[PDB]
């Protein structure tokens, strides 16, 4: 199947004395696996799952470095975008990028990404051709322009179907194990009267990881759409995660709803009803 | 750009020296380096932000200032004879893979003793009848002999503009003894070129020596940077 | 720039609740922007100390999200809730645990 | 040290290509500048690749990588004398501080094809006895002598080129702490 | 290996 690879960054100014805070995180699938935090007693890139115990420590003094590099790249990078929104000195500003690749089954690389955001809008992103930018804003127009004339893009396109590439692979195969590592959701549904003769049904799934599910209710062979409720998925705070979807139905009609839940843990669907 | 000052330093062995550097790139990341007999570019201390400083590879002996976002200092508080040696100012964006702007170089000697430096005597030959007669040409060759330090730069002018063309100076000054160097450059032209009166031909030799910041006792010339020069006319004879 | 997201707040016990059993409260809070945010769970309306915080992490949207936790052992009489400030809200929001959520 | 740079200087004739070479330690480094440096100026950026790529090319100049023997080349065709310079070969991974090697000084000279070598005597007029010995037009392959004596010093071969007309030449120059010596010997 | 960026904004 696919396989994808991801840094998220921040980097958000304070008003007062302090440099701004940096903070990095990897993900290989979707999974953290890597995280760089600048307000950490010992500021370093630590590994986030297992299997990224395999690298030496070569391995975390040289992304740390780069990380130090990036941190004074957000610094001067912020400070140029407020002088070109023209914004008062003494704010606190946030500047997002995500970086990464989709690969194929095959180790093709399916697309390559390279974006930024202030102040939750986005700013600029490289096009899928690795080549050329959208830039979202008159202030980003300057940065297109800038990155243009210094070949900006290259450098970009080529971390991107070189190292993002091959690191991933790496990742993936001294991850394998314990990425295809899954929980299984218990699921019950809970029976909650409410005003003029009508109950919620609630379908709930805990304990499942990835956190990935589907929860759908039905009647007579239909899937629902109206009347129903779902929350996102949260974690229990243990390395698992909840959901649940709700049903508002006649009061002596229950039985006849059925919940499904969808996860990749599960021999098979479950499918369950209100036994009371 | 990037401005370094001054483009040559002479000092006491013991002796504060400070060299600057100024840019306006509005560049965040400042830098000097260390070349050595015109190899080399060793990282000494850089900077990556107004107003702090960072130890590069070779900091000993050497102190840094990053006053503002323009301006980077190299401070040496008791300069010595192994520090003599020429310093590259840079600037870059942020750093890594961004391009390096240099300035141009400051030159330092360091001197036990300051009264050995001494500026050149410059002395203009003229052509030779015989070349001109074989060979319809006239080679001027410029002589500078007895300066010291070696921080001198020669230049050829003709009729008040600087000329290159037909120009062969040596690469490095020729060390006749202790404290004293010599420097040889020749200027090649046709014959009726030189044999033309209205023709003006100068050899300039910029010594760099002491500046302003050196006091001098009372009774004999301050070696000072200065431009000195030897001339000749064209003629017809 | 730019745009503010309003945080969306769940809280919600780590395992089934029933009183007298000891259990964690979490508080999770998503979909939010800008990153500053404060974050308190409160017992019969009073900050309880020592609750514990995440890492925050951002979604493909750009919006943060963390996860707050503590200790604690419902009770039919506690009031828990969880209570909210950023910027996105001209005052705190306030959720209280409620134990069929 | 990280970056090998040799040789120290190297001279090639005018017309003809030159290679610079430079080796590297570090397999993971990925980006690759040269600079330039003209006497008495500072370095500038010529030309860089990355390791993604094999060579670059911009005019003249081409750079060249070789990740296998971790070898990276510049190549300079048709070399002319204002390509005389130190050329710094530099390395690094990421955002990592640049490496450079120590430079190879290099000096483009014309090969000249009609020597008629001589040897003159001149004259400074604002002296009293005062000259030197002047050899000039020699052919590019001989070793200009070096001296033999205290008191008595000879200049290296410096090759002048009269832009003018077609007359490249090479030169040097002698002079001694007296009129004892005489040009028609010093010189061979 | 995360990215190293370039120029600045």
């Amino acid at each position: 199947g696919p396989h994808s690879m991801r840094y998220f960054e921040t980097a958000v100014s304070r008003p007062g004395l302090e440099e701004p805070r940096y903070i990095s995180v990897g993900y290989v699938d979707n999974k953290e696996f890597v995280r760089f935090d600048s307000d950490a007693e010992n500021p370093r890139y630590e590994p986030r799952a297992p299997w990224m115990e395999q690298e030496g420590p070569e391995y975390w003094e040289r992304e740390t470095q780069k990380a130090k590099g990036q941190e004074q790249w957000f610094r001067v990078s912020l400070r140029n975008l407020l002088g070109y929104y023209n914004q008062s000195a003494g704010g606190s500003h946030t500047l997002q990028q995500m970086s990464g690749c989709d690969l194929g089954s095959d180790w093709r690389l399916l697309r390559g990404y390279l974006q930024f955001a202030y102040e939750g809008r986005d700013y600029i992103a490289l096009n899928e051709d690795l080549k050329t930018w959208t830039a979202a804003d008159m202030a980003a127009q300057i940065t297109r322009r800038k990155w243009e004339q210094s070949g900006a893009a290259e450098h970009y396109k080529a971390y991107l179907e070189g190292e993002c590439v091959e690191w991933l692979h790496r990742y993936l195969k001294n991850g394998n194990a314990t990425l295809l590592r899954t929980d299984s959701p218990k699921a019950h549904v809970t029976h909650h009267p409410r005003s003029k003769g009508e109950v919620t049904l609630r379908c709930w799934a805990l304990g499942f990881y990835p956190a990935d599910i589907t929860l759908t209710w039905q009647l007579n062979g239909e899937e629902l759409t109206q009347d129903m409720e779902l929350v996102e998925t949260r974690p229990a705070g243990d390395g698992t995660f909840q959901k649940w979807a709700s049903v508002v139905v006649p009061l002596g009609k229950e039985q006849n709803y059925t919940c499904r839940v969808y996860h990749e843990g599960l021999p098979e669907p479950l499918t369950l009803r209100w036994e009371p | 750009a990037v401005t370094q000052s001054p483009r040559s330093k002479v000092a006491v062995t013991g002796g504060k020296v400070t060299l600057s550097c100024h840019q306006t790139n509005n560049h965040d990341y400042m830098y000097w380096y260390r070349q050595d007999t015109g190899h080399g570019l060793r990282l000494i201390h850089y900077s990556y932000v107004a107003d702090s400083t960072e130890k590069g590879d070779i900091p000993d002996g050497y102190k840094a200032s990053r006053p503002s976002q323009e301006n980077f200092s190299l401070i040496l508080e008791l300069a010595s004879l192994s520090q003599t040696a020429v310093y590259f100012c840079a600037s870059s964006d942020a750093g890594g893979r961004n391009t390096l702007y240099f300035g141009a170089g400051t030159r330092l000697s360091v001197l036990e003793d300051l009264r050995n430096v001494t500026p050149p005597k410059v002395s203009l030959f003229e052509p030779s009848k015989a070349e001109i007669a074989n060979k319809q040409k006239a080679t001027l060759v410029c002589l500078a002999r007895g300066f010291f330090p070696d921080h001198v730069e020669l230049s050829w002018w003709v009729n008040g503009k600087e000329v290159h063309s037909g120009v062969c100076t040596d690469p490095q000054a020729y060390k006749e003894s202790n404290y004293s160097y010599s420097l040889s450059s020749r200027l090649r032209v046709s014959a009726t070129f030189w044999h033309n009166p209205r023709n003006h031909f100068r050899c300039q030799v910029q010594f760099h020596g002491l500046s302003e910041e050196d006091k001098w006792p009372e009774g004999s010339p301050k070696p000072v940077t200065q431009n000195i020069s030897a001339e000749a006319w064209g003629r017809a004879d | 720039m730019g745009i503010q997201k309003t945080p969306q707040i769940q809280v919600y016990s780590r395992h089934p609740p029933e009183n007298g059993k000891p259990n964690i409260l979490n508080c999770y809070v998503t979909q939010f922007h800008p990153p500053h945010i404060e974050i308190q769970m409160l017992k019969n309306g009073k900050k309880i100390p020592k609750v514990e915080m995440s890492d925050m992490s951002f979604s493909k949207d750009w919006s943060f999200y963390i996860l707050a936790h503590t200790e604690f052992t419902p009770t039919e009489t506690d009031t828990y809730a969880c209570r909210v400030k950023h910027d996105s809200m001209a005052e705190p929001k306030t959720v209280y645990w409620d134990r069929d959520m | 040290q990280q970056v090998r740079q040799s040789p120290q200087s190297l001279t090639v004739w005018e017309g003809g290509t030159t290679v610079l070479t430079c080796s590297y330690e570090d397999s993971t480094f990925n980006y690759f500048p040269w600079y330039q440096q003209f006497p008495g100026e500072g370095p500038a950026l010529l030309i860089s690749i990355l390791s993604v790529s094999d060579k670059k090319e911009d005019g003249r100049f081409t750079t060249f990588f070789n990740k296998r023997e971790k070898k990276l080349s510049l190549h300079i065709i048709d070399s002319q004398p204002g390509d005389s310079a130190t050329y710094f070969c530099a390395a690094l991974y990421g955002n990592e501080k640049i490496t450079f090697g120590a430079g190879t000084k290099l000096t483009i000279k014309p090969n000249i094809q009609n020597p008629e070598p001589a040897v003159y005597q001149l004259k400074d007029p604002r002296s009293q006895d005062s000259t030197l010995c002047l050899f000039t037009d020699f052919d590019s392959q001989i070793n200009v002598p070096k001296t033999m004596e205290s008191g008595t010093f000879i200049t290296d071969k410096c090759v002048l080129d009269m832009k003018a007309m077609d007359s490249k030449s090479n030169g040097a120059i002698a002079w001694s702490n007296q009129t004892s010596f005489t040009c028609q010997d010093i010189f061979k | 290996k995360a990215p190293a960026n370039f120029a600045t904004m």
